[PDB]
C-alpha cells in the first residue's frame, strides 16, 4: 500500500488552537504535543478532518479541475455507476454520503473501500520566538532536522539526497547557529526571549535547511521572499528547543461577561493555549492507488491521484482547531511540486 | 533478513475490544505477529499461512550501533536477578527460586541480543537490560472526532525517535528494500528498510554450539518465548505437549516447569470469507519452559517453532540451559 | 540554559538579597519599609525613563561624593537617613544582579559581564540597554515579591 | 468556506487597555502582545465580543438598516419562526438568547451552541500604525517593513477568498528596506536643514524616496476613502514616518503608556495602605487594522434580505461604518474608545 | 547599530562632571560651585528662556556679548571660583548644543555649525525650543551626576 508519498507545508497566518492533550498541567486547554518529544503536533486525523471537508466542499462547487479540465461531479457518478447513481446523487444531496470523487480520495463517509490516501501527523519544522535584533526567529532543534532528514527521502529520492545526508550537527546548550538577522552586531551572542546565546560558526547547516525548503516549497516562501528567510533561522539545543515550545506559545486568558450587571460571571474564566503564528509545520501525505470500483478514467492509477490533491490544496487557505469564529486556524499550504 | 519497520508516526493496534460508535475509548497492545505478517504480505505482494516464513519480530533502536531489543523475559527478576526451579523431594513440590525469597516481581522491559547470547547462560549484566519508557510511550490523544458524540480517546504507540519495529525474516524471499506501508488500526504508515542480518545473530548463531553442548551434558533446557505461541493441540492449552519436544529429540521429560502471564487473547479478519477469523488463546511472549529432558538435542539452530501459525512469526522460542 | 533555570536564579538572588536586607536592618522598620516601596517603585520607573535615567537617579541620593560609579565600591551602612541606605541598598542589589547575576557559579552570570551597568548603558548600543531594561524588571519584580512577602511596613 | 472579507480599520481615540490575565507579571497589568513579536494585539475573542454586543443592542433597539429599510426582530421572528416563536421571544426577553439578525452573524447564545454557528470570522486587531512622540511636529504615526509586509500578506488572504487579481496587485511594487540608521518620513517632521527626525529619543537620518509613503497613503484611501477617520488623509500624510524593523519594535515595547493609579482612604484623606497599582494603555490615535472573513449564514430560514453573505457584508458595512466602539475594558473611566470604519477592497 | 540619545547624553554628561572633578579635585569651593550652577541652572532656563540663561552665564564671565565662540573660552583662566564654575557650565552647555557627543556619536549636535547663542539669536522659535527641551534634559543629566559624584557645599 501507499505506493509513493507527497509533501504538505503549513504556515499559521493567525494563532492555531487545534485538539487538546490528556496532561492538562496549568492550561485548560493545552496544544495537542507529542509524548516522547513534547513538541506541538497536529494529528493527522484531525488533519484529514478539514483537509476532506475541503475538499468535499469544493465539489458541491466544482472548482476540482483535473488536467486542467473542470470537474462535473453530478455527471461522473451516472457516467461510471449508472442504475442507483441517480440514488446516489440524491443520497449525496441528503447529507447522509459525500461526493464520489472525494471518497475516492479520501475514503468513503459514515454509511466498501479505503482511501487512496493517509494524512500523516503535522510535525513542526520551524518555531518563531522574540528576539532582541531580528525581532522574530525562526528556531530549530537538531533533532528536528534530523527527522526532517529521513521524511523528505521518500519523495525527493538525487542532489538533495547527498545533502540531506550532510545534516549532522551538534549543539551544546548555551552554543547556537543563526542568522545574521539575529547576531548582536559586535559582541557575537544572539538573544532569544530572555535566553542568551553565543553563536556556533558554520556555513552549511542553515544553507542546507534552506536549501531543501526551496527546493520542497517553491522560490516563494508562503508569500515571503526566501532570502528574508535565511537570515532568521537560529538553531537551538535540544533542551532550548523543547523549553521554548513548552514556555513560549501564547496563552490567552479568556472569560464571559453577562449584560445584567457587567461584571464577569462566577465560574465563567479559564486560559487556553494557542500555537503562534508564523509557525511553518510540516506532514507528510501518503498517497495509493484507489480501490478499483469502476473509478473514472482520471483517477485509475497514483500518479493521476496525487496531482490532484496537491494542486487543489496549493496556495490554499484552510482552518484547523476549535476557534474558527474567532480569526484562529487560517493557515497557508505548499503542496511539495 | 530483517526488515526495519520505522514509524513516521505514533501506531495503534487494535486490541479485541469492539471500537466503532459506543467504546470510543480504543486502547492499544504490542504489535501481534499476524499483523506484521499480513504488512509483510502486502509488501511482497506489492514488490511482486503464507508461503514464506516469517521467524519472528522484535523491537530495535538505533543510536549509532544498531541493537534489537527482544521482549524482556519472565525468568529475571525486577533486581536483575534469575528465578530457578528447583524440587523439594521432602515436600514433593517443585517452586520457583530466586535465591533472595520465594516471592519476585518480573522485571517489565526488554533484552539485547547480547544479553540473549549472555542470559542463555544463566547470568545477566546490567546494560544487557532496557526499560520500557526508552523505547516507547502510551501516547493518548483525544477527541479526534450530528457529531456531538463523535469525540473518541485513542491511544498509541509513541516510539521513540531512535526506535523501531524489526521483523526477522528468512534468508531468501527478496523484495522491495526501501519503501512505506501502513500498518495498525487507524490508517497510519511506517518508513520499512530492508538491512543484512545483523552481527549479533551470527554472535548468537556462531555460539550455539557452546549453550546447546551444555544443555545436552547438565540434563536441564529452558524455552525462552520470544514471540507468543499457541500451543494447543485441538484447543488452546499453556500444558507443553511433550511430542513438541520430540522433534528436537527429546527421548524423555521428567518434570516441566512454565512460568508466564494471562494468556492474550486475539482474532483476524478472514479477508477470503469477509468474517472474522476464530478466536485464539496464546502464552504470552516472554515466558519461560524449564523442562528436565532426558537423551540429547540435535538441532542445529539456536530457535524453533512451537504451536500453530509459526510461518506468521508466532512460536519463536530460544533453547537456553538454567 | 532555558527558561525556568533563570527563573530559578532570579527567585534564589531575589529572595537572598531581601533576607539580607531583613536580617541586617531588622530592628528599624523605616528603612525596611522605605525599601520595599522603592522597590514596587523602580521597575516603572526603568519603564517611563529608562535605566540609564533610573540607575542614575539612584545614584544621587547617595548623600556622599563618589570618586567613581561602581556598585561594589558601595557601603549603604555609612548612610544615616533611612531614604538613602535604601536607595543604595536597591542600587547595589540591581547593579550587582546585572553585572554578576547569581555569581559565576550559577547558570545565570549577568549580562554586562562584570562592568558597571551604568557604564554599559554609557558606551553600549540600544538593543543591550534593551535587554539589560527587561532583565532589571524581571529581577525587580521578584526583589518587589519577595519584599513584600518579608519586609514589614 | 468564506466567499466576502471586510477589513476593520481601528483608530483609538482614548487609551486603550486591552486586559491580559494570563501575565505571571505583577508591575503592571499589561495589554495583550504578540508573544513572538511584542507588537500590541487585540484578540478576535475580544474584538468579536464588542461587536456582538454592540449588534444585539441595535438589533435590541431597532436600529439596524438592512437593504436602505429598517429592521424589526420581533416581526422578522414570526416570519422566520412562525410557530414557537413567541416562546423564543420570551428567552430574549429573559436575556437568554440573542435576536435573529445577531445570532445569525455572530452565532447563537451560550444555550444554543449545539444549534449552529456564526456567519463572520472576527479575526486579530494587529498594529498598522504606531504614534510616536518627535522632536518636530507634535507626534508621528510610525510603522515598519514588516507591519507593511503583514498588511500585503494579509490582502492575499482577500483575494485568494474573492478569487481576485488586482488585490494581490496593490502593494506588488512594494520592496522597502531600511538600515537601523535610516527613516522614511514626511515633511512635518523633518528638521530643518540636516535630513534627520528625532522619534522619542532616537535620531534617524531621513532616506530620500516618495514613492513608499504615497503609495503607502494611497493604500489606506482604498479601504478608507478619503475621510481619515475624521481628517483629511492628506493632512496626515507629512507625518508618517518608515522605521526598521528593530527601531519600530522598541516603540512598541516602552513608547506605550504607563499610569500609575492609586485609590486614597476617605476618612484619613490619603492614600490607602495598600491601594496602588500601575496600568499599561495603548496610546490614542493607534491605527490598528482587523480582518473579518464571513462566509454564507448556516442556520436555514433566514429572510431573503440576508440570504448570501454579499446580503450579510451590506449589514456590517452600514451599521458599523464610521461608529465608535469601546475595546477592553476601562469604560468607567473612559478609556478604549475607538473609532471604526469598515469597507471592502477593489 | 543605533544608539539611543540617553546614552550620549549620560556619556557626555559623565564626561563632564569626571572631568572637572578630576581637574580640580583639591578646589573643593569650585565643585561645590558647580554643583549649585548646575542644580540652579535648569530653573533660569525655564524662568528667563535659553538665550537668556546663555548670556547671564557670559555675564558674570566679564565676556561681552556678540563675540561668545564658546570654543575660544579657556574656562581655566578665571581666577574666581565663581567664574570658574559658570565657565565650565556655559562650556558643557553650549557644548552640548553645538556637536552633541561627538561627530561619530549618535547626537551630532543641534545647531552643528556655530555657536547656540548665535542659534538663538538668529533662528525661528521651534528651534530655540527644541534647544531649550535639550539643555534641559543634558542639565538633568549633568546635575545628577554632579549631586552623586562632586563635593557640594
Amino acid at each position: 500500500m501507499f505506493e509513493k508519498a507527497v509533501v504538505f507545508g503549513l504556515y499559521s497566518i493567525t494563532p492555531v488552537h487545534a485538539g487538546s492533550g490528556a496532561e492538562l498541567s496549568v492550561i485548560a486547554l493545552p496544544i495537542q504535543r507529542e509524548r516522547h518529544t513534547g513538541f506541538p503536533v497536529i494529528w493527522g486525523q484531525s488533519l484529514k478532518g478539514v483537509l476532506r471537508s475541503r475538499f468535499r466542499q469544493l465539489e458541491l462547487d466544482e472548482k476540482i479541475e483535473v488536467e486542467s479540465q473542470k470537474w462535473k461531479w453530478k455527471e461522473k457518478t451516472k457516467e461510471v455507476l449508472k442504475e442507483k447513481a441517480d440514488e446516489f446523487i440524491k443520497k449525496v444531496e441528503e447529507r447522509k454520503r459525500d461526493p464520489l470523487l472525494t471518497e475516492i480520495v479520501f475514503g468513503p463517509a459514515t454509511d466498501e473501500h479505503a482511501g487512496a490516501v493517509s494524512v500523516g501527523d503535522a510535525k513542526i519544522l520551524l518555531f518563531p520566538v522574540r528576539s532582541a535584533k531580528g525581532v522574530f526567529a525562526f528556531v530549530t532543534s537538531p533533532i528536528v532536522i534530523q527527522r526532517l532528514k529521513e521524511d523528505f527521502e521518500l519523495v525527493s529520492e538525487i542532489e538533495l539526497k547527498q545533502i540531506l545526508s550532510r545534516f549532522k550537527v551538534e549543539l551544546s546548550n548555551n552554543e547556537t547557529i543563526a542568522g545574521n538577522a539575529l547576531i548582536l552586531n559586535g559582541e557575537n551572542k544572539v538573544i532569544l526571549e530572555d535566553i542568551v546565546l553565543k553563536v556556533k560558526s558554520d556555513s552549511n547547516v542553515i544553507e542546507n535547511l534552506v536549501e531543501v525548503l526551496k527546493t520542497l516549497f517553491g522560490d516563494n516562501f508562503f508569500g515571503k521572499p526566501i532570502e528574508s528567510i535565511k537570515e532568521r533561522i537560529a538553531i537551538v539545543s535540544d533542551d532550548v528547543f523543547k523549553s521554548f515550545t513548552r514556555f513560549s506559545t501564547e496563552i490567552v486568558a479568556r472569560v464571559r461577561i453577562d449584560a445584567e450587571k457587567g461584571t464577569v460571571a462566577r465560574g465563567g474564566l479559564w486560559y487556553e493555549e494557542f500555537l503562534p503564528s508564523d509557525t511553518l509545520m510540516y506532514s507528510l501525505i501518503a498517497v495509493g492507488s484507489p480501490k478499483k470500483e469502476n473509478l473514472p478514467k482520471e483517477v485509475d492509477n497514483t500518479q493521476k491521484i496525487v496531482n490532484v490533491l496537491k494542486v487543489t490544496f496549493n496556495n490554499a487557505f484552510l482552518q484547523i482547531g476549535g476557534d474558527e469564529t474567532v480569526g484562529k486556524g487560517f493557515v497557508k499550504v505548499r503542496a511539495g511540486v | 533478513m530483517i526488515l526495519v519497520m520505522k514509524p513516521y508516526d505514533s501506531l495503534l493496534f487494535r486490541e479485541p475490544r469492539p471500537f466503532d460508535v459506543n467504546n470510543h475509548v480504543a486502547r492499544t497492545i504490542l504489535p501481534l505477529p499476524q499483523t506484521l505478517a499480513g504488512a509483510v504480505r502486502s509488501a511482497i505482494y506489492v514488490k511482486y499461512e503464507p508461503e514464506f516464513e516469517i521467524l519472528g519480530h522484535f523491537f530495535y533502536r538505533y543510536d549509532g550501533k544498531f541493537e534489537l531489543l527482544v521482549e524482556s523475559p519472565h525468568d529475571v527478576t525486577q533486581n536483575l536477578g534469575l528465578v530457578k526451579p528447583h524440587r523439594i523431594d521432602k515436600l514433593g513440590i517443585t517452586i520457583l527460586m530466586d535465591s533472595e525469597g520465594i516471592k519476585f516481581r518480573p522485571f517489565n522491559g526488554f533484552l539485547k541480543f547480547s544479553g540473549l547470547i549472555d542470559y542463555l547462560q544463566g547470568r545477566i549484566a546490567e546494560d544487557s537490560v532496557v526499560e520500557r519508557q526508552k523505547i516507547f510511550k502510551k501516547e493518548r490523544r483525544v477527541g479526534i472526532a450530528t457529531k456531538e458524540e463523535h469525540f473518541y480517546q485513542v491511544e498509541m504507540l509513541r516510539f521513540s525517535d531512535d526506535c523501531g519495529i524489526a521483523v526477522w525474516v528468512e534468508d531468501g524471499v527478496d523484495f522491495d528494500d526501501e519503501g512505506i506501508l501502513g500498518v495498525g488500526g487507524e490508517r497510519r504508515f511506517v518508513k520499512f528498510e530492508k538491512r543484512e542480518e545483523p552481527e549479533c545473530i551470527t554472535n548468537l548463531r556462531s555460539k550455539w554450539k557452546k549453550i546447546r553442548d551444555k544443555i545436552n551434558e547438565t540434563g536441564r533446557l529452558k524455552i525462552y518465548l520470544a514471540t507468543p505461541a499457541i500451543l494447543g493441540a485441538k484447543g488452546y492449552s499453556s500444558k507443553l505437549d511433550y511430542d513438541l519436544l520430540g522433534d528436537i529429540g527429546i527421548e524423555r521429560v521428567r518434570s516441566v516447569n512454565f512460568i508466564g502471564g494471562k494468556p492474550v487473547i486475539f482474532s483476524g479478519w478472514d479477508f477470503v470469507t469477509r468474517k472474522p477469523k476464530p478466536t485464539r488463546y496464546a502464552v504470552p511472549a516472554g515466558s519461560v519452559y524449564f523442562v528436565e529432558f532426558e537423551g540429547e538435542v540435535k538441532l542445529d539452530m539456536p530457535y524453533l517453532k512451537l504451536g500453530k501459525l509459526t510461518k506468521l512469526g508466532y512460536g519463536l522460542c530460544f533453547m537456553g540451559v538454567w | 540554559m532555558d527558561i525556568r533555570e533563570i527563573e530559578q536564579e532570579r527567585a534564589s538572588f531575589a529572595f537572598k538579597v531581601v533576607s539580607d536586607i531583613k536580617d541586617k536592618y531588622s530592628q528599624n522598620k523605616k528603612v525596611q519599609g522605605k525599601y520595599s516601596s522603592y522597590a514596587e517603585k523602580a521597575p516603572t520607573i526603568i519603564l517611563n525613563n529608562g535605566l540609564g535615567a533610573t540607575l542614575a537617579f539612584f545614584l544621587s541620593k547617595l548623600e556622599k561624593p563618589i570618586d567613581d560609579v561602581d556598585y561594589k565600591s558601595i557601603n549603604p551602612e555609612s548612610f544615616g537617613n533611612a531614604e538613602n541606605i535604601a536607595y543604595a541598598f536597591l542600587y547595589k542589589h540591581l547593579s550587582t544582579w546585572l553585572a554578576e547575576g547569581n555569581g559565576k557559579d550559577s547558570a545565570f552570570s549577568g549580562l554586562t559581564n562584570g562592568e558597571d551597568p551604568l557604564k554599559y548603558i554609557m558606551e553600549k548600543t540600544a538593543i543591550d540597554v534593551a535587554i539589560s531594561t527587561e532583565e532589571a524588571l524581571s529581577i525587580l519584580n521578584w526583589i518587589k515579591k519577595f519584599a513584600k512577602a518579608m519586609l514589614e511596613e
